[PDB]
């Protein structure tokens, strides 16, 4: 299945062997250890050092923030353990600890932790609000501690890995482990979890190209997976969707899915061996040290698929890759705006294709929701597949009735009702593809727009945006272009005439089409037609619709989101997460329509 | 032999640790034994024994996990705890003989409980998915009988559940698609996208095509769409390979000519006849009877002889004796080469194969194609059946005489003449009773009298009071009828032919005394023995009383509208009804899904084109499948320009509730949504009588008179009625007229004068002079009795 | 496809040694019998190429000492079905190194239990080749 995927190459930086990156989550900032000796710290976002420090110049091992306590932890192979207090970057305290090669530091959140493992076959738990006691030692060794991790999920119970081949995984009441298995045909690299509490699986790491995956509450080695290309320096869960992610000793990126477990794809930032992991436990982007640098990719949607019935169904489907399997809520009941409210329980479905869209139909009615790259359409009470076939790009006939389609060439057909509309066959370069009312193919960073019946290049303007989103009867229609934005007028006599007439200027489109409003300058966190009211979301989180020459914040919020729905009669707003909870508040669109009418003179 | 006894108390060998796998494993054999063969018994001692075989199990004796396997097998829908295990299973499942684990899981299903369907669960997932093929088999097969209780546990985990189907090994893709068959049950659209799949790829196991095609078939019959390109890809696959069955599958629907494809497929088919033609699928057989269906095309029928003439020729195999049969019906055959054939068959059809019985059912194909008709066949057949015989004829017999009735024979005099001499010598009490019964019936319709006298003498002429005894009693419909002679004569003879022998005295007395008792003719009976369509509709809504007006239905409806459209949950098919005062929609239907009853029901409607909004009704409740009765009612205004013909929006309200269609529930609370409600059109033919004129010369100009509006066009790029004419005569549903209607698949000039009353008494009356100089200019005229048609028809029409 | 209506091995003095109802929905041992008698008595150790009985496929065979039978409809094409039928003699002879006797029968049930059930489980057969079979088992 495809790559229609969001991969992103979000944030680069071309480097060293870094070795180790530990990640500040509470403010997105990351740290990074490298085989230089110099550490770093950085925002990413606009590739901007947060800090950087020299801890040691000897190559770093081993990094943690501590968050809870706002204060970043670090140790270089000086065996001693360096603080600092990240509030600044002011330095704490120093001792050291484990006296040989600090490999890793496994954290207790809950519990006020460090835990450590270290080359000197030791593993020490130190205790900070002991002000770095060493609570206690942990050992059953039989070499060089490689690598901690604590099972945070029992954070309290956790794993080691050594390349012995074997992995202890301790009770507290074992400062050895509850016992020691024998992985490894190489030597265990690496241990690593299972990101759901529900079930439990290790990976674990290794160059021998094997992986074997456990389940710890039966104990067994659920499988081993073979089919590699080369050492895996590592392989990785994925905790936003299920795939393995694997990595090498050369810095191959395979991916296998953790549910095809077939290779879905390879990658080559061929930047070298896969040194460092870290993923955001948001589950949706991750860093890994190359060699010759490191990359930062971003992988996520903002959404899943669901659109609503006006009565107060939002259906949607799945939750975040859980199946489709859940789609209803007609609710029951009524509360205060600030409050929160409850949720129905039938669900139905349980597909198989994983989509990004959702669209319903001009009636609410048939939906047609693509994924995989296909489409499938449904009958949606019917829970009946109304229809199928592969996309590429789309517009309903917004009249609910005809569906138009770009096919994975760029060339157009349509069909109502499986049946091409040929009577309207231009072909042009496009970009994307708009339907609506009034037609556009949006081409050669223009858009450009058409009949519904036979193409006539009406207009063209200046650019290409994002998004329409039309006013309901299509009327004043809203185009979403960056920040930018514009309000239009369509103008039909004068077309009836000029087509009788037959002359036109059709590479600007006909200039006796159009109107141009007024625009705002805007940016877009979702918006919405109330007719052809534009309300809107901006992306700084205030709602507000733009009325009356006055775009007003009804109300800001959190940081920005999904528009619920508004059912009118109920006059209220449903706001949305992508949390499943929903917020409400009440307007009264009679009011906006109000101002529209009386200012249009409809005073009465 | 077989007796439970040995083996309870012999369950005391359980007691010893130095056993043989062997010595065991036949005594756990013995058990298993009486069972294999049969045997039943109490749960107290199942259950004992399983506790006393249970008891041992400390090993992994490997034998030992298989036995129990089987001896827990005997158990799954009539089984007996399932706790027991658990820890058992689970001990495979961290348990690496790989083997064992599966055979257990699999008994389980029948026997499971949601409960404890929960356990297996994250794993299970797993497990289904897991490694080696072999396991992932043993899998499976668990489901299905736990399918049977239910599966859906399962079902739901489906869009993601699907995908990991995707196979690697050929029996096991094979296997993977019969869940489909019940997945398949569960959908249609899927499938279609999911061809492309299937379609997508070659496939592996001859097995798999196989469900595929049936389905695959299925979906043919009313058109799998256009199968011209897919049914041709389909045509090779199914055409070649290594393996047979898929070509001979294909072959046996697909024929396709009555004057229809022939194509390639003929002699693709025919590569096929021929290299079957002697048992390479002695499958061949049954297709000639239909599932390869034969009845012929003209010429077509000359080239079948040599293919039917070599099973013909060669007499043997059961599946040549039948084929055979089939072949030669089914192309039909020459009277001549039957005459060979029958020497054949004389000695052919006792045992060949044991024939009897292919013939029996050949012959009764016969009684078919010759039910007593070709009644020279019939007799000819009929002297050659009682001969040939055996006597297994009778058999045949009771189709043959059957079929004679069924056609209800006509040489009769003949073919009865033959049945009459030839059962007398060829005798068989039973069949008697059966024609006899016949007979009784049919007497002096088919006449004959003396032969049939002459018969009927002789039938009794045997002695059995009984046989004796049918002969009268046939005789009473019949001497009822009286005949070409009968009626004095009827009299005469009961008195000439009289008989003693007591109880058979009696017989003769008593149907005299009978006789005696009634007037013989009364004697003979006892023993032998507008306001229209649409009014009515009227009534038949009159029963409800919130009414807001009515009247009597003028005419209704020329179209009832499917309100939602096709097989939706909330299914509607609607239609509308006018009275001479109001037009009351009364809606038809089946609240669709089996997830919903729809309460609170009433139906929006909101109007363009005149009629006074009285009221929108709705259905108190409206359960799954199930008409219920919803309406909404209007009064008509009739004397206005624009006034009945409307365009109706609509809503559906109701209040929604969840079904369980088990048992239900039917409480007071649940929550409305609203759906949208097609549009309902209100027509010019729901409530018109369409007709001829009470004087048309004068009523035409007359119409004129009070009452005219007009339209012209004049027409420059087409030069033809026929687009108006779609509009018109099919809109309006009157008469085109004056004999000025006709016109051939061309015709120079034309003019409706056409007719029909509207509603609320007044017509609407219209002409249309269409008129081709060589434009078509025309004269449109509507004048009408009504001033609302007049406006209305120059619209309407449209 | 839960198609076999049983699988019987029978003798051919109309008894019956083995008898899975794979699928079933008529009953009892007499029925069986019954059942068994029209049909057995009728093809009395003589088999056909084909049979079809009861519009459902007959494919029952013989040995040189043993009634084979295997009742399913004539809704599943000979030749597959048949190779599972094959299948079953000749996996049998070779593994054990001989195929049915009534005397083989004798000596011992069970091999063929162990088979069966491998083959076939019920109304679908899960296998129809030995080889695998042959790996596989190893009593």
């Amino acid at each position: 299945m495809p790559l229609r995927l969001d991969i992103k190459r979000k944030l680069t930086a071309r480097s060293d062997r870094v070795k180790s990156v530990d990640l500040h989550p509470t403010e997105p900032w990351m740290l990074a250890s490298l085989y230089n000796g110099s550490v770093c710290v950085w925002n990413h976002e606009t590739q901007t050092l947060v800090k950087t420090f020299e801890v040691c110049d000897l190559p770093v091992r081993a990094a943690k923030f501590v968050a809870r306590k706002n204060w970043v932890v670090t140790g270089a192979d000086d065996m001693q353990i360096r603080v600092f207090n990240y509030n600044t970057l002011e330095r704490v305290h120093m001792f050291e600890a484990h006296s040989d090669y600090i490999r890793c530091i496994a954290v207790h959140p809950t519990q006020p932790f460090i835990l450590t493992s270290s080359d000197d076959m030791l593993i020490k738990l130190w205790d900070w609000d002991k002000k770095w006691s060493c609570s206690q030692v942990f050992e059953g060794h039989t070499h060089y501690v490689m690598q901690i991790v604590i099972n945070p999920k029992d954070n309290n119970q956790f794993a080691s890995a050594s390349l012995d081949r074997t992995i202890k995984v301790w009770q507290l009441g074992s400062s050895s482990p509850n016992f020691t298995l024998e992985g490894h045909e190489k030597g265990v690299n690496c241990i690593d979890y299972y990101s759901g509490g529900d079930k439990p699986y290790l990976i674990s790491g290794a160059d021998d190209r094997l992986v074997k995956i456990w389940d710890y509450q039966n104990k067994t080695c659920v499988q081993t997976l073979e089919g590699h290309a080369q050492n895996v320096s590592c392989a990785s869960f994925h905790p936003e969707l299920p795939i393995i992610i694997t990595g090498s000793e050369d810095g191959t990126v395979r991916i296998w899915h953790s549910s095809t477990y077939r290779l879905e794809s390879t990658l080559n930032y061929g930047m070298e061996r896969v040194w460092c992991v870290a993923s955001l436990r948001g589950s949706n982007n991750v860093a890994l040290g190359y060699d010759e640098g490191s990359i930062i990719v971003k992988l996520g949607r903002e959404e899943p698929a669901m659109s609503m019935d006006a009565n107060g169904k939002i259906i949607w489907a799945k939750h975040s890759e859980v199946q489709q399997a859940n789609l209803k809520a007609m609710g029951d009941t009524e509360i205060k705006d600030g409050e929160r409210l409850p949720l129905a329980v039938k669900d139905m479905g349980s597909c198989e294709i994983y989509p990004q869209t959702i669209q319903h139909n001009p009636n609410g009615r048939f939906v047609v929701v693509c994924g995989d790259g296909e489409y499938i359409i449904y009958t949606a009470m019917a829970l009946r597949n109304k229809s199928f076939g592969s996309a590429q790009e789309f517009a309903w006939a917004h009249d609910s009735s005809e569906y138009a389609i770009r096919e994975s060439n760029s060339i157009v057909k349509i069909f109502k009702n499986f049946k091409e509309k040929k009577s309207f066959k231009p072909d042009f370069g496009a970009e994307s593809i708009y339907g609506g009312f009034l037609l556009g193919v949006r081409s050669v960073n223009g858009l450009a727009f058409y009949d519904w019946e036979n193409t006539e290049l009406i207009r063209r303007i200046e650019i290409q945006p994002k998004h329409i989103f039309w006013s309901d009867s299509g009327e004043l229609v809203c185009i979403a272009t960056e920040e930018s934005f514009f309000i239009l007028k369509y103008l039909s006599e004068k077309v009836l005439a000029a087509q009788e007439t037959h002359e036109g200027v059709t590479e600007d489109g006909i200039e006796d089409a159009f109107e141009v409003l007024g625009e705002i300058q805007e940016i877009v966190k979702t918006g919405l037609w109330v007719g052809d009211c534009f309300i809107y979301t901006s992306s700084v989180n205030r709602l507000n619709y733009y009325v009356g020459g006055e775009i007003v914040t009804i109300a800001h919020l959190d940081r920005t989101m999904y528009l619920l729905g508004y059912i009118p009669k109920d006059n209220r707003l449903y706001l949305g997460d992508k949390e499943l909870n929903i917020v409400s508040y009440s307007l009264l669109v009679s009011v906006l329509e109000y101002q529209t009418a009386v200012m249009r003179r409809d005073f009465s | 032999h077989l007796e439970k006894s040995a083996v309870l108390q012999e369950a005391r060998v359980f007691n010893e640790t130095p056993i043989n796998p062997r010595k065991c494993a036949h005594i756990l054999t013995k058990i298993l034994y009486l069972i294999n063969q049969g045997e039943h018994l109490g749960t107290t001692e199942a259950t004992e024994a399983f506790f006393a075989m249970t008891k041992l199990f400390q090993s992994n004796d490997p034998t030992l996990r298989r036995m129990c396997y089987l001896t827990i097998k005997e158990m799954s829908c009539i089984a007996e705890d399932v706790i027991i295990v658990t820890s058992s299973l689970t001990k495979d499942m961290t348990g690496k003989e790989d083997n064992y684990r599966g055979p257990a899981v699999r008994a389980l299903c029948q026997i499971t409980d949601s409960t404890m369907l929960q356990a297996v669960e994250r794993y299970m997932k797993q497990a289904i998915v897991d490694k080696v093929p072999s396991v992932s088999s043993s899998a499976l097969v668990s489901s299905l009988h736990l399918l049977k209780c239910s599966f859906d546990v399962v079902k739901r985990w489906v869009n993601e559940a699907q995908e990991a189907a995707s196979s690697d090994n050929i029996m096991v893709q094979y296997h993977a698609l019969g869940l489909l068959y019940h997945v398949r049950k569960n959908d249609r659209l899927a499938v279609s996208k999911m061809i492309s799949k299937f379609t997508r790829h070659g496939l592996k196991s001859p097995f798999a095509y196989c469900m595929m095609i049936r389905v695959a078939s299925k979906q043919l019959e009313e058109e799998d769409g256009s199968r011209d390109s897919p049914l041709f890809d389909f045509i090779e696959s199914c055409l070649r390979n290594k393996h047979e069955m898929v070509v001979y599958e294909a072959a046996s629907a697909i024929v396709n000519l009555p004057g229809c494809s022939a194509k390639e497929l003929a002699p693709a088919v025919s590569v096929l006849q021929l290299f079957c033609s002697s048992p390479k699928a002695a499958l061949r057989y049954a297709a000639v009877r239909t599932l390869n269906k034969v009845a012929m095309k003209h010429p077509s029928a000359v080239t079948a002889c040599n293919l039917d003439l070599e099973n013909l020729v060669t007499d043997s195999n059961r599946s040549i004796a039948t084929l055979a049969i089939t072949t030669l019906l089914k192309t039909g055959s020459e009277s001549s080469i039957d005459r060979l054939m029958k020497q054949i068959s004389s000695f052919m059809s006792e045992i060949s194969d044991e024939f009897k019985v292919v013939v029996v059912q050949a012959i009764s194909a016969l009684c078919q194609k010759y039910p007593r008709k070709h009644a020279v066949l019939m007799n000819f057949l009929f002297t050659m059946l009682r001969e040939e015989g055996g006597f297994e004829y009778k058999r045949a017999i009771v189709d043959c005489i059957i079929s004679i009735i069924e056609e209800n024979s006509e040489s009769k005099e003949t073919g009865l003449s033959h049945l009459c001499e030839f059962i007398e010598d060829c005798e068989f009490t039973v069949l008697a009773t059966r024609i006899l019964h016949l007979l009784g019936q049919e007497g002096p319709k088919t006449n004959n009298p003396s032969k049939y006298i002459r018969f009927i003498y002789n039938r009794v002429v045997l002695e059995h009071e009984e046989v004796r005894a049918g002969a009268v009693s046939a005789l009473a419909k019949f001497g009822a009828q009286n005949e070409e002679m009968l009626p004095s004569i009827l009299v005469l003879l009961k008195r000439c032919v009289m008989d003693d022998d007591n109880e058979v005295r009696d017989r003769a007395t008593f149907y005299l005394n009978v006789l005696e008792q009634k007037q013989k003719a009364l004697n003979a009976g006892y023993i032998l023995n507008a306001a229209t369509r649409q009014e009515i509709f009227q009534e038949q809504l009159a029963a409800v009383p919130e009414f807001q007006g009515l009247g009597p239905l003028f005419k209704s409806s020329p179209e009832p509208v499917a309100l939602t459209e096709s097989e939706t949950e909330y299914v509607i098919r609607c239609t509308k009804h006018t009275f001479s005062d109001h037009l009351v929609f009364q809606f038809d239907c089946t609240n669709t899904l089996n997830d919903q009853t729809l309460e609170n029901v009433t139906v929006q409607m909101e109007p363009t084109e005149a009629y006074e909004v009285l009221s929108y009704v709705p259905a108190r409740s409206l359960p799954y499948n199930q008409p219920g009765t919803c309406y909404t009612l209007v009064a008509l205004p009739t004397e206005d320009p624009t006034a009945v013909a409307c365009t109706f929006s609509c809503v559906m309200k109701f209040t929604v509730k969840d079904c369980d269609p088990n048992t239900g529930e039917i409480d007071e609370e649940g929550y409305e949504d609203e759906y949208v409600l097609e549009d309902l059109e209100v027509t010019v033919a729901d409530h018109i009588q369409k007709v001829m004129k009470v004087n048309f010369e004068a009523a035409w100009d007359e119409v004129g008179d009070e009452f005219e509006k007009e339209e012209t066009f004049t027409l420059s790029t087409i030069k033809t009625l026929e687009e108006a004419v779609g509009n018109i005569v099919k809109f309006l549903g009157m008469h085109p007229c004056e004999r000025s209607d006709k016109v051939p698949e061309n015709k120079n000039t034309h003019t409706l004068l056409l007719a029909g009353v509207f509603r609320g008494g007044h017509d609407i009356l219209v002409r249309s002079r269409l008129l081709l100089l060589d434009t078509v200019t025309m004269q449109v005229t509507a004048r009408s009795s009504e001033e609302l048609p007049v406006d209305i028809i120059l619209a309407s029409v449209g | 496809l839960y198609t076999v209506k049983a699988i019987l091995i029978l003798d051919n003095d109309g008894d019956r040694l083995f008898a899975k109802y794979y699928d079933d929905t008529y009953p009892s041992v007499k029925e069986q019998k019954a059942f068994e008698k029209n049909i057995f008595n009728k093809t009395h150790r003589t088999d056909s190429e084909i049979a079809l009985l009861e519009g459902l496929t007959v494919v029952y065979k013989s040995s040189i000492d043993l009634y084979f039978y295997v009742i399913g409809s004539s809704y599943e094409n000979e030749l597959m079905l048949m190779a599972v039928l094959n299948c079953l003699f000749d996996s049998l002879s070779q593994m054990l190194r001989k195929n049915v006797e009534k005397r083989a029968l004798l000596e011992n049930m069970e091999g063929l239990f162990l088979a069966v059930d491998e083959i076939v489980d019920g109304g679908v057969i899960l296998e129809s080749d030995p080889q695998q079979v042959v790996h596989r088992v190893a009593l």
